[PDB]
């Protein structure tokens, strides 16, 4: 039941600084220690430092000593992780760990955080449905979907039925338009003889725009 | 700082095949080295620790051997389950340092696609915009192609496509392209068709509508 | 070293091979308690702690 959920993904201008949580649940918080991993593109996984939950250690790595502060807060079972002076090749994925049984392997991972770093604005998404029609039902089998467009920056998550549908479900990685905004799809297949039965909602989520839609896609 | 270097960067095995990725580090790290599979848009998830630990949970498929430089993760037989990039992790020095990553591929037999087109929403069409599109479902191997035709003229330029990582499951693949047009040039035409050939196929599929119907 | 040192335990250590032991609790270095035993010939062997064994060698060594 060991449990770290890390804060939303964020968008933030050059010169900016952004500070993700690490929530963590279903283990004494002060035993152990929790680690910065980053995922950028054409770097794979790079550490940028960890600090022991219980208190009396911090390490920084040497790529971001001067511009990276890690903090705990026991009272919330609390990591933080502060990147200051963010420039656009920050854009990356940020994870927090637990140690294991020390800090030379990672027993747990955090979901990640997408935190973009950019100059253009944020933008959020049209939400349209992709509706089941003659035209997508063959075999006994319907495809239906939503089509998530004209957004800024990364990353838009889809859910069906707030998570109570996830056979058959394709999100799609998305598309750069020439507008510089992102489209993607997200479709399921389910049984056409059930299309006048169940209901099929799409729960769209783009945290840096604060855009919550759900869009219920009905037969056409 | 250790050098990690991880051997082969990309490999592609079937169901049940054994497999073998190797992790060298530039200097001995006393079996303080580990093992991590990663989904695409997941999280990393432990495997291995010292060297040779099994984490809770994971399959006795895998198994990791190794000492001083030299240490090897063995899947002994392959899963769909497993498609994943796998990394190595170095703690016998600070700081701490990972292999570049092995993204593992599965080969499976020939699966068609199943086609599915969606003309545009009246919602859509209200804001100025038509996007037509085109699923592929479900299908292997990745190689696929698709073309819209309008009026049964063949289109370029208007289109994009995005094709989902190999599924968990079955190791297939999908693919969404979408055709986007103003609404003026989409009311310009009748027909609407995306025509795909794809190895599993006997002919190619088309699937097509009539705007207004 | 801010790192586990046993990474497995030996079987077969006897108390009069046994010059000292040293148990070590959890903490930032470890998560698990520790106990190295540090033979007559200057050997090292790790141990397991919850092992009725070890826990009959060290009450032994009290006495």
């Amino acid at each position: 039941q060991v449990q770290l959920v890390q804060s939303g993904a964020e968008v933030k201008k050059p010169g900016a600084s952004v500070k993700v949580s690490c929530k963590a649940s279903g283990y004494t918080f002060t035993n152990y220690w929790i680690v910065w991993v980053r995922q950028a593109p054409g770097q794979g996984l790079e550490w940028m430092g960890d600090l022991y939950s219980g208190g009396g250690y911090t390490f920084y790595s040497e790529n971001f000593k001067g511009r990276v502060t890690m903090t705990r807060d026991t009272s919330t079972s609390t990591v933080y992780m502060e990147l200051s002076s963010l420039r656009s090749e920050d854009t990356a994925v940020y994870y927090c760990a637990r140690s294991g049984y020390d800090r030379t392997w990672f027993a747990h991972w955090g979901q990640g955080t997408l935190v973009t770093v950019s100059s253009a604005s944020t933008k959020g998404p049209s939400v349209f449905p992709l509706a089941p029609s003659s035209k997508s039902t063959s075999g006994g089998t319907a495809a239906l979907g939503c089509l998530v467009k004209d957004y800024f920056p990364e990353p838009v998550t889809v859910s069906w039925n707030s998570g109570a549908l996830t056979s058959g479900v394709h999100t799609f990685p998305a598309v750069l338009q020439s507008s510089g905004l992102y489209s993607l799809s997200s479709v399921v297949t389910v049984p056409s003889s059930s299309l006048g039965t169940q209901t099929y909602i799409c729960n769209v989520n783009h945290k840096p725009s604060n855009t919550k839609v759900d869009k219920k896609v009905e037969p056409k | 700082d250790i050098q990690m270097t991880q051997s082969p960067s990309s490999l592609s095995a079937s169901v049940g095949d054994r497999v073998t990725i190797t992790c060298q580090a530039s200097q001995d790290i006393e079996s303080y080295l580990s093992w991590y599979q990663q989904k695409p848009g997941k999280a990393p998830k432990l495997l291995i620790y010292y060297a040779t630990r099994l984490a809770d949970g994971v399959p006795s498929r895998f198994s990791g051997s190794g000492s001083g430089q030299d240490y090897t993760l063995t899947i002994s037989s392959l899963q769909p389950e497993d498609f994943a990039t796998y990394y190595c992790l170095q703690h016998g020095e600070s700081p701490p340092t990972f292999g570049q990553g092995t993204k593992l591929e599965i080969k499976r037999t020939v699966a068609a696609p199943s086609v599915f087109i969606f003309p545009p929403s009246d919602e859509q069409l209200k804001s100025g915009t038509a996007s037509v599109v085109c699923l592929l479902n479900n299908f292997y191997p990745r190689e696929a192609k698709v073309q819209w035709k309008v009026d049964n003229a063949l289109q370029s330029g208007n289109s994009q496509e995005s094709v989902t990582e190999q599924d968990s499951k079955d190791s297939t693949y999908s693919l969404s392209s979408t055709l986007t047009l103003s609404k003026a040039d989409y009311e310009k035409h009748k027909v609407y068709a995306c025509e795909v050939t794809h190895q599993g196929l006997s002919s190619p599929v088309t699937k097509s509508f009539n705007r207004g119907e | 070293e801010l790192r586990c040192q046993c990474l497995q335990t030996l079987q077969g250590i006897h108390l009069k091979n046994i010059q000292s032991v040293k148990v070590k609790s959890p903490g930032p270095h470890c998560a698990q308690t520790e106990v190295i035993a540090t033979l007559k010939n200057g050997q090292k062997a790790c141990l397991n702690p919850a092992s009725p064994m070890v826990k009959k060698i060290i009450e032994k060594m009290l006495k």
